[PDB]
């Protein structure tokens, strides 16, 4: 299934996953794209941050979902 | 070792100019660093944040609170200010530095090329290290002198073995510390021994070199023989000619 990881400039970078796929596979495709180690990325789902060890299904990424790529420091 | 210097600069001109800072943070990785517009970088922040507090149903600020936005000093993560720095080496206006086109090398690799060096040349490595959750560039000036000393620039979000560090302070405090090839092989072999050498982190990777401000418990053991290395010829007069670019903004 096709989501969008939107950076803060609004860049859209595609990823396929699966429901089963832990957030931290996600992660792993945005490193690919764009060179941040996934310990070093924050990724926001509808104002939440998530933990890496669980599902795409866990917190209902679906097809279309957008999700949100913070690379700034707390 | 005028390389450091340029990076410097550029850390501290980031910290406090917002167009500069919309530079350190820029993601239009097809766009060379000097060639980049910081107006539009920032009006591309601006209609996303807009964007996003139309499909959150919140207002504005409550976004900004939760992403960042275009009037505010953004201090980035490792991987960010890697990009950002092997952009200020290498781009110019036929090359515009991507992580994803680069080749990246295996630590065989690597250490061949490392151990023969030509001495007269500058080489510049990005690092991303599976091991630490981390990014980082190496500086290999080029030197007269029997062997050569490198220099370690970066920043880190610090959820990992290492802790927070601003680009900034990094660059401020001990970038200018040089590390011998030896030093950095040592690193790449040793993180994924038995043992790991705490003390050695702290020395490359602590602002304070203070091992006591580590997590020994964060390490991926999984990855930490999992790198991406890309290393790169360089020519100093480039680095400066992007500075000098900047300079004007």
């Amino acid at each position: 299934m096709l989501i969008k990881v939107k950076t803060l400039t609004g860049k859209e970078i595609e990823i396929d996953i699966e429901p089963t796929d832990k957030v931290e596979r996600i992660k792993e495709r945005v490193e690919e794209k764009e060179g941040i180690p996934p310990q070093q990325q924050r990724l926001i789902y509808s104002g939440k941050q998530m933990n890496d060890e669980k599902t795409a299904a866990d917190y209902k990424i679906l097809g279309g979902s957008v999700l949100h790529l913070v690379l700034a420091l707390r | 070792n005028p390389s450091i210097q340029h990076v410097q600069d550029f850390a501290t001109l980031s910290a406090r100019s917002l167009r500069a800072n919309v530079l350190l943070n820029s993601d239009d990785h097809s766009v060379p660093i000097h060639a980049k517009n910081p107006s539009e970088l920032l009006e591309a922040i601006d209609n996303n944040i807009s964007q996003t507090a139309q499909d959150w149903g919140v207002s504005i600020q409550e976004v900004e609170v939760i992403l960042g936005s275009s009037k505010r000093i953004i201090e980035p993560v490792a991987g960010v200010t890697a990009n950002t720095i092997m952009k200020l080496f290498l781009d110019n206006d036929i090359f515009s530095y991507s992580f994803e086109k680069g080749q990246s090398l295996s630590l065989s690799q690597l250490q061949e090329r490392l151990a023969s060096l030509p001495a007269h040349k500058n080489f510049i490595l990005r690092v991303n290290d599976g091991g630490l959750g981390h990014a980082y560039v190496i500086d290999f000036p080029a030197t007269t002198n029997p062997s050569r000393d490198a220099f370690l620039y970066q920043s880190d979000l610090g959820e990992g073995v290492t802790r927070e560090v601003r680009f900034e302070d990094w660059m401020t405090q001990k970038a200018s510390h040089p590390i011998s090839l030896d030093d950095i092989n040592t690193h790449f072999i040793g993180i994924a021994q038995d043992q790991i050498d705490l003390a050695h982190i702290a020395k490359l990777f602590d602002v304070d070199g203070n091992v006591k401000m580590l997590r020994a418990d964060h390490l991926i053991s999984h990855k930490t023989s999992e790198f991406n290395f890309q290393l790169f010829e360089y020519d100093l007069k480039n680095l400066e000619n992007n500075m000098s670019i900047i300079k004007t903004h």
